[PDB]
């Protein structure tokens, strides 16, 4: 396989109610710009899960059904990194956290797994009750 | 190890570039998630022959280290629309031994600069 050239940070123990903001970080020369990006996360023993995909403008937007309205995505191509900002956090969203490139120009139609790639490291998120 | 592509000769002053999502040559046996890659201009030099741009893709080719975006002189960049930034190390380069150059192609209404065209 290949280095990690996408990381997330961000995560951490929190209490339910509390809001987290995630970031992941193209690295080793990566660029996001003219890029599509994903969210994903893995609930434990569970399946990987699309979280929120932004287009390659920011203009738009999709998110999964039970994040839709206390999540929000967004991207700082200067920077080279995308951000999660996760509120009133549910101890079901607790989750490894990680994102993903994905299509050249594209957005919101494409949410599929084998629409991105490569795949970050990712950030583990505890909620509590 | 050769551009799979024949290269486009640059008859002006003006140096190949492409709006984005344009420029990527038509190569039917490969997959919108390859669309993707840079052109390396070398220069044959007594005159000076014009420059020839030559296709290779992301991750193969004289600069497979350089990742989607690096600056370098000569290197310019080319995507479609859907195209992935992973390295296309299952494309590869050609080798002119076993087999010959695709002729370029580019899709109906490609932006070409001055001095650039495509039969």
């Amino acid at each position: 396989m290949a280095e990690v050239q996408l990381q997330a940070s961000g995560g951490g123990l929190v209490q339910a109610g509390d809001s987290l903001r995630l970031s992941c970080v193209a690295v080793s020369g990566r660029t996001i710009s003219t890029f599509a990006m994903g969210w994903f996360r893995q609930a434990p023993g569970k399946e990987r899960e699309f979280v929120a995909t932004i287009n390659w403008s920011g203009s738009s937007a999709r998110y999964a059904d039970p994040v839709e309205g206390r999540f929000t995505i967004s991207r700082d191509d200067a920077k080279n990194t995308v951000y999660l900002e996760m509120s009133s956090l549910k101890p079901g969203d607790s989750a490894v956290y990680y994102c993903a490139s994905g299509r050249y120009l594209g957005g919101i139609t494409s949410y599929s797994q084998g629409d991105f790639a490569p795949w970050g490291q990712g950030t583990q998120v505890t909620v509590s009750s | 190890t050769a551009s799979w592509f024949t290269a486009l000769t640059q008859h002006g002053k003006e140096d190949l570039k492409f709006p984005r999502g344009q420029g990527v040559p038509i190569n039917t046996n490969s997959s919108p998630d390859d669309q993707i890659g840079y052109y390396r201009r070398a220069t044959r030099r007594m005159k000076d022959l014009s420059p020839r741009w030559y296709f290779y893709y992301l991750g193969t080719g004289p600069e497979a280290g350089l990742p989607y975006g690096a600056n370098k002189d000569g290197i310019i960049w080319v995507a479609t629309e859907g195209a992935l930034n992973t390295p296309k190390d299952h494309i590869g380069t050609r080798n002119p031994a076993n087999n010959a150059a695709i002729v370029l192609q580019l899709p109906q209404g490609t932006t070409l600069p001055k001095g650039f065209y495509a039969e």
